[PDB]
Formats: C-alpha cells, sequence, structure tokens
C-alpha cells in the first residue's frame, strides 16, 4: 500500500493559495500543465 | 508525530521558543519531521488552512527541499 503526496515548500504553499483565491485552480493540489 | 501520550513540548526550528498548544503549528513531513510556528515560516494563515485540509498535501523545511 504505496500512496504519492505532494511535498509543498512555504513558497509553493504560499501561491498555491494564491491560485485558489485567484479562481484558477480548484484546490492547492490541482496541478496541471 | 506530536500525538502520543507523552510527547515533549516541540521547540520551533526557527526561533528555537516552544510551539504551544495556542499557536499555528507545521510540521515537516519531507523528512525532518521538525515541528515550526507557521508565522515563522512564513506561510499564510490562508495558504496553511488550505495546505492542513488536503490529505495528499505536505509540508517541507527550507532546509529540506534544498
Ligand atoms: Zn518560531
Ligand atoms: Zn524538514
Amino acid at each position: 500500500a504505496a500512496k504519492v503526496v505532494y511535498v509543498f515548500s512555504t513558497e509553493m504553499a504560499n501561491k498555491a493559495a494564491e491560485a485558489v483565491l485567484k479562481g484558477q485552480v480548484e484546490t492547492i493540489v490541482s496541478f496541471h500543465i | 508525530m506530536g500525538h502520543s501520550s507523552s510527547d515533549p513540548v516541540y521547540p520551533c526550528g526557527i526561533c528555537t521558543n516552544e510551539v504551544n498548544d495556542d499557536q499555528d503549528a507545521i510540521l515537516c513531513e519531507a523528512s525532518c519531521q521538525k515541528f515550526f510556528h507557521r508565522i515563522c515560516t512564513g506561510m499564510t494563515e490562508t495558504a496553511y488552512g488550505l495546505l492542513t485540509a488536503e490529505a495528499s498535501a505536505v509540508w517541507g523545511c527550507d532546509t529540506c527541499m534544498a
């Protein structure tokens, strides 16, 4: 049983929150290209 | 980490001061398993709220990330 988790630096956590607040993504793990 | 019957009060990996029960704490889950005051890391309250809510997300210290 193995699981992938995504590791966020402080910079990346803050950036991801901004992306959610700007309605650019649904959640902070909504990775895309 | 930090949920046992016999955990010490943990010092912040940045300021060395205790991370108390009425303070936001963030655990480095990259490797070190050090605790830190949210404030000391520079993470916003909103970012902390979102990251702590997401099961597939963890945080990594600036040391561990380099
Ligand atoms: Zn601190
Ligand atoms: Zn660490």
